Parts: structure tokens; C-alpha cells; sequence
RNA sequence: CUGCGCGCGCGCUACACUGACAGAGCCAGCGAGUACUCCCUUGGCCGAGAGGCCCGGGUAAUCUUGUUAAACUCUGUCGUGCUGGGGAUAGAGCAUUGCAAUUAUUGCUCUUCAACGAGGAAU
């Protein structure tokens, strides 16, 4: 996937899933940047599906 | 006085057009089923 | 003059409310409320940032037009706004002078004196009313009657407050506050 | 000294300035008409009677102010003139369309005195200016009569003059002795 | 005085606006009504006689028919058609309902019971051709909606006899009158003493609520020249 | 005793295209009463026909009344 | 109720006297 | 900045202009103490010499 | 050599510098006159020290005020505090102490907040 | 005495200037005046109808009181709150066609000038001259 | 039915009055020797002037 | 609509005259912001608007930004009428983000103009 909006820590990530059902399945998963930054999928986003 | 007719259970929505009432019922049942599915999937994930 | 407009330099002599209305000859008609209707220290506009809610009876020292303003800012949507309330008081006093050719602070003080209920009932028995509660109830009844008579009508709160204040000063039963005071006194007379 | 004069035409009055001669304010609160726009000798308060029978009295400032002081709806038939008293600030008079002229005071919600005696439309009237003529009223009607009343005894007219024409205008003279009744072609 | 010009058009008789306390009127408050929802129909003595007789709690109390016949009386009375009548209902649950004078109620008890259930659950009944609410469940107490210049009386039995004409002559010129009529079958007068100024009794005999309000409204029409 | 009341009969109900009720209000507030006519639309109609906003409805002559009833039929013939 | 208590006892004693 | 004595007195305070506040300085307010660029107000005799040279 | 007195004035977050010098009688706030800078109803709050003290005290001074922060009300209260404290400090330094004490007595008899800013701390009923 | 416009209060100045630019009859008015709104953040058009003079006077004074200003600053200044209906208010810039055309109008009348030397628009020396002159005129009515 | 002005001598502390009602001992303004205790609602202090309508009864608890 | 176990909870917006609208006055404070880059953006045109476009200052108490913010203040318009209070729902159009906008991301324009007349008992 690809970042969409980037705040200090929480970034919104766009081109990875297709629906909030898939995100709710992959909730809490260990997401990672190419650079080495670790992270965690926190919550599905409502308005862009 | 121009008297009016009272339109009339709390458990049921009242709407003349069956199409609009049925579309709202399908949207409500879809929201309920989606919330139940997300809750079951999240508890299985934890 | 340092920097002063012509109206202020004209009425440079004494302390005048809104630079137009004097405090010199104002007589409080009831003997009981001379302590609690404070016209002794004069003020220019009612917007005075004073801590008059620290302890008990400190509101017996703030000037009575500041009490009228602070009770005018009383509902859910008029809560923060004070310049609106002092503008309503200024417009209402101008309308009182145009309708009566009388001193508007004299009209307002006579209205508060005439609108205080003299005895009231408690859940039921009938007791007397302390003078501070008489002033509080008079100001609350006047502003509540003004806004409830300006609720959905074409008249604004300034015009309705001015007419309520003139009617209360005359003592006529056209006013909400005089009618409510007579209702409370007749209920206390019924119980006794 | 002031710079206000009022001209009523149709359903609105228009307070004009004396120096600038522009329409300073246009007051169109009236439902149907406005038959005389008369401002008080103090110069802050305009009275005007409509075609529906109400009269509205409202404060005007120097600028755009139209705040309604009082409204009376007692005539229930049009009021053609409503005039202030030249000496007192709260007393005014009203000649209505039916048969009545009547004295109001501004704080009260009731007409203080009622004068009947005309048989047709009464449509022009004035107070009587003078030190001795404190409370006398003249009004002429469309019944070809000019009547002058004492306001102390609300019976009939003190004096009555019968003309030949429907009496259109009335003015007293400032000495208070003589009076001009304008009726028809004379 | 002039002879007060003849009205060439018949009047429309607008009812009293809600902001108006200037006018003189008659408020009738049907206190201690019994409008209970059973499940959805009002709890009456028609079909619930077995339920209330089994659970042994005052079969005579659950009567909405008193409220129905009394509200029928007050809406058909000419003091309502003239527009000088304002009517409130108090139920035993603490529900206080303002009834607009501009409503015409269903005359039959089945439609009335369905309408009262819909009112008690939706807090309002809108008109058919009008958007203004006709029956409105409003806030307690009664004195927020009663006028400030008014005499709150209740129709009793132990109180001394007055004639209705002399009492509503004893009312002043700007003074309205609120009567507290007990719409219950059997009960004491204790239901309203937090609000009543004085108790009166209008005949030696015992009367029903419908004829009590009938007597009071027809006396008020005779004394207000309707 | 003879002054022309040729204008004093104006506070009566006028008839127009669709609505049969149009009394005196103003000239632009009377145009809102016709259905489909708006509050911003009514000011454009008056600036073409050389009628003043100060006047009322009923203060117009039998020629000046119908000039607003042609231009309410075809808004395209007068430019827009 | 202390003052009312001693007041009613005063009245009892007064009737006794 | 937290553990700063409000009554401290160095003698460079009589030969420096302080950081001030936004109210005293104005729109051109940074928290940096302004330094000298090396220029100085130059007396009339030396400017007479320089302008004769120019 | 020049007579100059700089006085601060304070409210919630509205602060005012007033520099008072020997002058002809002008009062300027942010480069605009005192009859211009306020909401139209709070100019009577601004003119309070001038009308207490009289205009003869302000006949000799020239006051220049800068304000920043706060809202309209806080800025008006800061301006009137800077005006009152500024003329009292000028009369302290450059004319007699009896005139300083007379000015202080008149201002304290009217309103103490023209001289001493009282901040609103948090101490409710403990 | 001597005069500026800073010696005259906002409203009576801007109204005096509005009455002057109006009287003058030289002004350009675009033509889409009357049929236009002032901002996307407004409900109704202006109530003065012919009103472009009011903003022209307000703009010209705003520019006199400072160095240079551009269309973007004026849109930001003349904008206010838009009700987004049932969702919170937010500040919204006013229209840049109004302000830019006003600037071009007042430029062609020689009361302001381009300032590409820094950006924006500066008050013209003849703009100082005419504005100070009407500011005097306002104080001469009083 | 006249109106008797009166003034507070002492507010009373341990009466046991219900709620906002406080008993108070008041001395008359015409004949300052006669003093009675009366019930008073609202905030009252020592040495202030009340207005009362019925003088004949001494107020209970 | 999150959460807890058509039902529920946190909310936003209103029911107007201490108001809506239209001019006009005009005032904060805590922030943030672009390197191996496209961040915060002034001003100049174009555009009704949203926006477009040409340049421009800023790695920053230095430029945006005095963040000219909103309630608010004034001079007008409207007049108690579901009214110009309210702005849901809906049609048609133009734009911006993005590889993508249908199930309408958001923005603007016209039009459509619902419930809601102070919330009941309780808590």
C-alpha cells in the first residue's frame, strides 16, 4: 500500500485493501514500511472505502 | 376548526410507499448484519 | 480635552449613565430596598468586570443596571454575549425617555421596587421575603417577562423591555412581572 | 430647530430631511394605508392611522429607526386624521371614518374622551392653539359641518357651523380667534 | 359615545393564541384521568375486566370513557366554538396534555383509544391538512401554562354551595378561570390541593364530570353573553 | 369639496396569471406570491420594465400591470 | 425541637400552677 | 528556560538589546537577541572627508 | 533630558504599553486616536480615567499606547489600565507627590482595577 | 490644521467616499454587479444594489493605511463565516473577481497603482491627495 | 390592612426550619420595643429591613 | 453512528424577533510548514463560485500570518405567518484529490424545501 495522509505517527494508507471487511479481518496486523519503520493497523477508515 | 386525521405501535415504521420503506429496511438490516460480522471477526482476531 | 468627542465633553460635569442620564435626583420609594438597590457608586456603562459573586451579599454592591444587564443575558443562546445586553439596555432606556420624558434609571428603579414580591409561599406555608431576594426576583421577573413577550413577536427585546419597564413603573397590570407578583402575594395570602 | 418633515403617500410614510430634501426614512409597516403621518412637537415620535382602522405610533431617531411604541385598533373602520396636541406631549386626537373624533393619551390603552355628533365621514380636524383655548377641538366632516368641542364636557359640540359643501380642510388661526374651513370651491 | 358601527361581515372567531394572557377565558383541566397503554389499546373496562378483576386492583379506576365523554362535551360546547375555552388533561401517570380548541375528536371510543395511544407514544398529534399540533403532551406543572391572573377552583362535594352565575360574576374583567374537574369514577378531592385556591360545590347532589363541565361552561356562556 | 380619489382605491386584491390573490405588499414582494417565482428572480423582472421598487402593487396603471405579465411568460425574449 | 420542647413544658407547668 | 532566575544581572544587559516581547518589538519579533552588523552612526567631520573623496 | 514614562497594562492575554511624554494633549492607540480604537459601546470604558481625573491633568501629556492579544473587551480594559497608571506615574515622576496622591486617591475611589490588575486565579471553595 | 484619513472614523469616511465615487460617475462597474454575490460564503447578494462604490472606498482606504496588498489578502479580509448548513461554520475567502476588478477600476481612476517592486497594489500619490481631501470634507460636515 | 416595616435584630441558628426558610427575630420600626420572631425565605442578614403584611401571628416552625 | 448487551449511546443542527438576512465596523491565542523536495503559501491576472494560472517569501520570532478567526458591534431589510425560522431529502450542472470517485471522497451553482412550535414521564 501507499500512504494517503501523513501525520506525526498515524498515517492513512490507501492502495492496500478494498473494503472495511478486509480491514476488520486484518485489524492489529504488523504493518511495515520499506524503510524499516514498524507499525500496526489500528482502525478501518469510513469515508474512503 | 379544520380537524385532521391522526396518522397511526412503536416497533414499526409508518410510510406510505412500500418501496422507500423496504429500501430503508434493507439498509437497516444490512447495517445490523455488517456490525455483527465485524464484531465476530474482531473477537476472533483477539 | 485629551481625546474626547463632543457629547462626552458636553456632559463632562458629572457621572452620567451612557453619557446621557444622570444619577443625581433618583429616589428609591421603598425603605427596605435602599440598601440593596445600589445607585450610590455611579457607573458609566454596565460592563464592569467586578467580582460580585465571590461571597454572600456582594451582589448588593454592584450597580442595579449591571444586575439588569446580567439578568438580560439569560437563556441558552444569549449566554456569553454582554455587548448585546448593554446595547439592549441602551436602546430600552432611549425608548423609555422617548415614551415618558422621564429619567430612565428612575423608571427602572421604581419598576424594580414595584415588582419585588413582598411575601411568598413555601412547600404549604406563607413566609416573608428578604430584601435581597425581593431585588433578585424583581429583576428576574422583569427580564423574563420582557423576553417572553418578545419571544415570537415582531418587537425586539429592547422595545419589549422598555414597555415592560414603563408598565412596571406605573404599576399597571399590563406587565408580566406585576401580574406574577400579584399572583405570588395572593397565593401567600390564601395560605397565610 | 429640526430637520424632519413627513410625507405619507399610499401604504408607507417617508420622513424627509429639511436640509438635504432626500427621503431620509421610508416606513412601510402599514398593512393597507397611512392617512396622516404626523410627528410630535418634540420631534421623535410619528403617529399614523391606516385604512384598516388601526393607528400606530412609533419612534424615529434622526436615522433609520421605526420602533413601534403603541398600536390602537379601536376604530375598526379607517382613521383619516390623528394629530398631536400642540402643548401636551402625550395627548392626541383622532378623526375616524365612521362618526367619531376621540382623544387618546399615549400611556393608556383606552381613548380618554369620545365625541360624536357628525352624521357622515369626518376627515379633517385640529386642536385650537391659544393660552385661553387649552382644550378645544375643531373638526369638520363630510356632512358639511364644522364642530368645535370643549374637552371638559363630552356632550355635544360647543359650536357648529353648517356649510354647503363637503368640508375638506380646517385650520385655526394662531391667535385662536378665527378659523378657516375649506369646503368645496370656497 | 358613538353607536359602534354594525359589523357587515360575520366574524371568523380566531382562537386564543398561546402567547395571549390578555384575554379572559375558561381553562378546564380534567385531573386524574386514566389513560394507560395495555399491550396496543387503552386500559378500559370493556375487555380488560378479566385482567383487572384477576389482579384485584380497582376495576372502576381504569375508565377512559369519562375522559372521552367529557372531552366530547367540552369540544361540542359553544364556549369552545366561540373560542374562549382552553382544555388540559392530567392522567395518573403525571402526563399533562394540552388539547387545542381547533381539534375535532373522534366521536367513537375505538378510534379515540387508538388516537390516545398514538398521542401518548409520539407526544403529539399533527393535523391532516395542517402542520400545527392538535394534542400536545406538555411539561408539568400546570401553572407554567395557566395564566397569571386566574382563579383555580375545583368541583367538590364538602365545600359550601355557590351558584355558578354569581361566582363567574365574581370574576373580574381581566380575570380568567381555571376549573379542576376530577375525571375519576370514585375518589377524594385530594388530587389538586397543591394548586387550588378554593373548593366549591355547584349542587347539593352528586354529579358526573360531563354534567359538571356542562353546568360550568353553560353558566360561563350565560355570563359572558355568547 | 372635490378632490380626486383616482388613486385611493388601491388596497384591493389584484388578479394575475396563475394566482387570483395578489394584494398590495410592494412591487417585488408581490411577485414572490406567484408560484415558481423567487426572491432573487423578482428583482430582475422589475429592472427591465422601468417600474420602481418604491411603489406598491395597485399603484400601477392598466398598462404597467400587464407589462410584468408578458415578461413572466417569456424570460428569453427579454435578454436574460 | 429543644425550644419548642421547653415551651410546651412551660405551658404544662403553667396550667398546673 | 524553565530554571531561569527572574532577577539575574549580567553586565552585558547594559550593552545589549533584549529579546523583548511581541508587544514591545512589534511585527519584527523573533526571540533572538539582535546583534550588531558593525555599522555605526558617523560624525559630520568624517562624513565631510568621505564626501569630499566621493 | 526628555520627560518620558513607560507603563504597562494587563488583562487576560491583552497587554498595553503606554509611553507618556511632555506634549500637547493627544492620546493615540496603535497609531489611531482613542476616539477610534474600541467597539462603539466600550469607549465609555476607555474614557473613564480622563473623566475621573478631569481634562486639565491630560492637557500637558501625550500618551502613545500599543496593545496586543486578548479580545475586544480585554484590550479595552488593558487600554484603560495603561491610561490611568500612565498619568499617575508621570505625575509621580515629574510633578509633585501631592498631585500623585490626589490622582491615586481619585482613581482608587472609583475603581481599583485602573491601577492594580487583579488576575483571576483558580481557588473555588476548598 | 493638516489632515489624514486616520483622523476620521471608518464608517462616516467610507460612506462619504461611497457617496463621492457614486456622484463622480467615473468608476467602472463590471456589469455582472447586481447579478453577483460577493462570496461563496454568502446567502443573498448585497442590499445596496449599486454598491461597488462601498467596496471601492473600503478597499482604497485599506490600501492607503499600509504598504501593499494583493487580491488574496482582500478575499481573505472581505470573507467571513459560511454556514455549511448543519455542519460547523468555517471561514471562507470572498470572491477575487470583485476585488481584482475594483482594484483595476480604482487603478484606471488613478487612486492606487501596481507595485511589482514588492507585489500587490500600493496607494497612488493622487490617491493620498484625494483621500486626505475627502477625509477633510467629512470633518468639515461635523 | 396596613403594611408594617420591620428590621432584623438577630438571625436564629438552631431552629430546625425546613430548607431555605430561616427564622429571624425582628423589631418593629414604628414601636421599636415590640419584637417578634418570623419565618423568612431567601438570604437575610442582621440589620436589614423587611416588609410584612400580617403582624398578629407569631410564626411557628 | 462509535461503543456496551427496528432497539441503544456520543454527537451536530434547529424550532427564531436577546432572531434570520444584507451591507459595514473589526479583534485572538495555542500551532505547523519543502532535500535530495513539491510542504506552508503572499502578491499579479482569469473566473459568479468553487477553482485556474504566472510568479513569489519561508527549513522559519526573518515568509504564510497582525493567521483582518467566530460569536460580536453598528446602519439597513423582513414582521410573527412552519415566515425570509429550519435546511433533511432530491434533481440537474461546474470543479478539486486520486491510478480509481458508481454505493454519490470533498468543494461550488441553481432548484427541490421534509421533520422540528422547547421535548413527556422520569433520570
Amino acid at each position: 500500500g501507499t500512504p494517503w495522509k501523513i501525520f506525526k505517527n498515524t498515517a492513512f494508507i490507501k492502495d492496500m485493501f478494498n473494503s472495511s471487511l478486509e480491514i476488520a479481518k486484518f485489524e492489529g496486523a504488523a504493518i511495515r514500511t520499506v524503510s524499516g519503520i514498524r507499525g500496526q493497523i489500528k482502525r478501518a477508515l469510513s469515508k474512503p472505502e | 376548526i379544520k380537524t385532521y386525521i391522526p396518522k397511526f405501535d412503536p416497533d414499526k415504521h409508518y410510510d406510505p410507499n412500500r418501496e422507500r420503506a423496504e429500501l430503508a429496511k434493507l439498509k437497516a438490516e444490512h447495517k445490523r448484519e455488517r456490525k455483527g460480522a465485524l464484531r465476530e471477526l474482531r473477537k476472533d482476531a483477539q | 480635552y485629551d481625546v474626547l468627542p463632543k457629547e462626552v465633553l458636553a456632559e463632562v460635569g458629572s457621572v452620567k449613565l451612557f453619557n446621557r442620564w444622570s444619577y443625581d435626583d433618583i429616589e428609591i420609594r421603598d425603605i427596605s430596598l435602599t440598601d440593596y438597590i445600589q445607585i450610590r457608586a455611579p457607573v458609566y456603562i454596565p460592563h464592569s468586570a467586578g467580582r460580585y459573586a465571590v461571597k454572600r451579599f456582594r451582589k448588593a454592591n454592584c450597580p442595579i443596571i449591571e444586575r439588569l444587564t446580567n439578568s438580560l443575558m439569560m437563556h441558552g443562546r444569549n449566554n456569553g454575549k454582554k455587548l448585546m445586553a448593554v446595547r439592549i439596555v441602551a436602546h430600552a432606556f432611549e425608548i423609555i425617555h422617548l415614551m415618558t420624558d422621564q429619567n430612565p434609571i428612575q423608571v427602572a428603579v421604581d419598576a424594580i421596587v414595584n415588582c419585588g414580591p413582598r411575601e411568598d409561599s413555601t412547600r404549604r406555608q406563607a413566609v416573608d421575603v428578604s430584601p435581597l431576594r425581593r431585588v433578585n426576583q424583581a429583576i428576574a421577573l422583569l427580564t423574563t417577562g420582557a423576553r417572553e413577550a418578545a419571544f415570537r413577536n415582531v418587537k425586539t427585546i429592547a422595545e419589549c423591555l422598555a414597555e415592560e419597564l414603563i408598565n412596571a413603573a406605573k404599576g399597571s397590570s399590563n406587565s408580566y412581572a406585576i401580574k406574577k407578583k400579584d399572583e405570588l402575594e395572593r397565593v401567600a395570602k390564601s395560605n397565610r | 430647530t429640526n430637520d424632519l418633515f413627513a410625507v405619507t403617500a399610499g401604504p408607507r410614510v417617508e420622513i424627509f430631511s429639511i436640509r438635504k430634501r432626500e427621503p431620509l426614512k421610508t416606513i412601510g409597516r402599514f398593512d393597507s394605508e397611512a392617512h396622516c403621518g404626523e410627528i410630535r412637537p418634540d420631534g421623535r415620535v410619528l403617529v399614523a392611522g391606516e385604512d384598516t382602522g388601526r393607528m400606530q405610533v412609533f419612534d424615529v431617531g434622526q436615522g433609520t429607526r421605526a420602533v413601534i411604541l403603541k398600536t390602537w385598533h379601536i376604530h375598526k373602520q379607517p382613521v383619516w386624521v390623528t394629530k398631536w396636541s400642540p402643548t401636551e406631549l402625550t395627548t392626541l386626537m383622532s378623526c375616524s371614518d365612521d362618526k367619531t373624533v376621540r382623544l387618546w393619551d399615549l400611556p393608556s390603552n383606552d381613548p380618554t374622551r369620545l365625541f360624536t355628533g357628525h352624521t357622515d365621514y369626518v376627515r379633517c380636524g385640529a386642536f385650537m392653539p391659544g393660552s385661553a383655548n387649552s382644550n378645544l377641538l375643531v373638526s369638520g366632516s363630510y356632512d358639511e359641518t364644522v364642530r368645535v368641542w370643549d374637552a371638559r364636557a363630552p356632550g355635544g359640540a360647543v359650536m357648529t357651523f353648517k356649510h354647503a359643501d363637503p368640508i375638506e380642510d380646517v385650520l385655526p388661526l394662531p391667535s385662536g380667534t378665527t378659523l378657516l374651513a375649506a369646503s368645496g370651491n370656497a | 359615545p358613538p353607536p359602534a358601527l354594525p359589523q357587515l361581515v360575520a366574524e371568523q372567531h380566531v382562537p386564543i393564541p398561546p402567547n395571549d394572557k390578555d384575554t379572559k377565558r375558561l381553562i378546564v383541566v380534567l385531573s386524574n384521568a386514566s389513560l394507560e397503554t395495555y399491550k396496543y389499546t387503552l386500559l378500559n373496562s370493556d375487555e380488560h375486566i378479566g385482567i383487572m378483576r384477576k389482579m384485584n386492583r380497582d376495576i372502576s379506576d381504569a375508565r377512559p370513557d369519562i375522559t372521552h365523554q367529557c372531552l366530547l362535551t367540552l369540544l361540542d360546547s359553544p364556549i369552545n366554538k366561540a373560542g374562549k375555552l382552553q382544555i388540559y388533561i392530567q392522567t395518573a401517570k403525571g402526563v399533562l396534555i394540552e388539547v387545542s380548541p381547533t381539534v375535532r375528536i373522534p366521536r367513537t371510543f375505538k378510534r379515540f383509544a387508538g388516537l390516545m395511544v398514538q398521542l401518548l407514544h409520539r407526544l403529539s398529534i399533527k393535523g391532516t391538512n395542517t402542520n400545527e399540533k392538535l394534542l400536545k403532551v406538555i411539561q408539568n406543572p400546570i401553572t407554567d401554562h395557566l395564566p397569571p391572573n386566574c382563579r383555580k377552583v375545583t368541583l367538590s362535594f364538602d365545600a359550601p354551595l355557590v351558584r355558578v352565575r354569581d361566582y363567574v360574576d365574581t370574576l373580574g374583567p381581566n380575570e380568567s378561570i381555571c376549573v379542576f374537574v376530577g375525571a375519576m369514577a370514585k375518589g377524594p378531592d385530594n388530587f389538586a390541593d397543591a394548586y387550588v385556591d378554593e373548593k366549591i360545590s355547584i349542587s347539593n347532589y352528586s354529579l358526573s364530570a360531563s354534567v359538571a363541565c356542562s353546568k360550568f361552561c353553560h353558566a360561563c356562556e350565560d355570563a359572558w353573553d355568547i | 369639496s372635490l378632490v380626486s380619489g383616482e388613486k385611493t382605491n388601491f388596497n384591493h386584491i389584484l388578479r394575475l396569471l396563475n394566482t387570483n390573490v395578489d394584494g398590495k405588499q410592494k412591487v417585488v414582494y408581490a411577485l414572490t406570491q406567484i408560484k415558481g417565482v423567487g426572491r432573487r428572480y423578482s428583482n430582475l423582472v422589475c429592472k427591465k420594465a422601468d417600474v420602481d421598487l418604491k411603489k406598491r402593487a395597485g399603484e400601477l396603471t392598466s398598462e404597467e400591470l400587464e407589462r410584468l405579465v408578458t415578461i413572466i411568460q417569456n424570460p428569453l425574449a427579454y435578454k436574460i | 425541637m429543644a425550644g419548642e420542647r421547653i415551651a410546651e413544658a412551660l405551658e404544662l407547668g403553667m396550667t398546673d400552677l | 528556560a524553565a530554571e531561569r532566575n527572574e532577577d539575574e544581572f549580567y553586565f552585558g544587559m547594559m550593552s545589549r538589546k533584549g529579546p523583548g516581547s511581541a508587544l514591545t518589538r512589534g511585527k519584527g519579533f523573533t526571540g533572538t537577541v539582535d546583534g550588531d552588523r558593525g555599522n555605526k552612526a558617523l560624525s559630520v567631520e568624517t562624513v565631510r572627508l568621505l564626501k569630499t573623496q566621493d | 533630558s526628555v520627560q518620558a514614562v513607560q507603563v504597562f497594562g494587563k488583562k487576560k492575554n491583552a497587554t498595553a504599553v503606554a509611553r507618556c511624554v511632555q506634549g500637547k494633549g493627544l492620546i493615540k492607540v496603535n497609531g489611531k486616536p482613542l476616539k477610534l480604537f474600541a467597539p462603539e459601546i466600550l469607549r465609555a470604558k476607555l474614557y473613564e480615567p480622563i473623566l475621573i481625573l478631569g481634562t486639565d491633568k491630560f492637557a500637558d501629556v501625550d500618551i502613545r499606547i500599543r496593545v496586543a492579544g486578548g479580545g475586544h473587551t480585554s484590550q479595552v480594559y488593558a487600554v484603560r489600565q495603561a491610561i490611568a497608571k500612565s498619568i499617575v506615574a508621570y505625575y509621580a515622576k515629574y510633578v509633585d507627590e501631592h498631585s500623585k496622591n490626589l490622582l491615586k486617591q481619585e482613581l482608587i475611589q472609583f475603581d481599583r482595577s485602573l491601577l492594580v490588575a487583579d488576575p483571576r486565579r483558580c481557588e473555588p471553595k476548598k | 490644521g493638516g489632515v489624514t484619513v486616520r483622523d476620521v472614523d471608518a464608517h462616516k469616511f467610507v460612506a462619504a467616499y461611497a457617496a463621492f465615487l457614486k456622484r463622480q460617475g467615473k468608476l467602472p462597474v463590471p456589469g455582472w454587479v447586481d447579478t453577483v454575490k460577493t462570496g461563496n460564503a454568502k446567502e443573498l447578494p448585497p442590499q445596496d444594489i449599486d454598491w461597488w462604490y462601498i467596496r471601492a472606498a473600503s478597499v482604497a482606504r485599506h490600501v492607503y493605511l499600509r504598504k501593499t496588498v494583493g487580491v488574496g489578502r482582500l478575499r481573505k479580509v472581505h470573507g467571513s463565516a459560511k454556514n455549511r448548513g448543519t455542519r460547523p461554520s468555517h471561514h471562507v475567502d470572498a470572491s477575487g473577481s470583485v476585488d481584482r476588478k475594483i482594484m483595476q477600476a480604482l487603478e484606471k481612476i488613478q487612486v492606487l497603482e501596481k507595485d511589482e517592486e514588492r507585489g500587490g497594489r500600493r496607494i497612488t500619490q493622487q490617491g493620498q491627495r484625494d483621500l486626505d481631501r475627502i477625509a477633510q470634507t467629512v470633518a468639515e460636515a461635523d | 390592612a396596613p403594611v408594617k416595616f420591620v428590621k432584623v435584630t438577630r438571625v436564629l441558628g438552631r431552629t430546625g426550619s425546613r430548607g431555605g426558610v430561616t427564622q429571624v427575630r425582628v423589631e418593629f420600626m414604628d414601636d421599636t420595643t415590640r419584637s417578634i420572631i418570623r419565618n423568612v425565605k431567601g438570604p437575610v442578614r442582621e440589620n436589614d429591613i423587611l416588609v410584612l403584611l400580617e403582624s398578629e401571628r407569631e410564626a411557628r416552625r
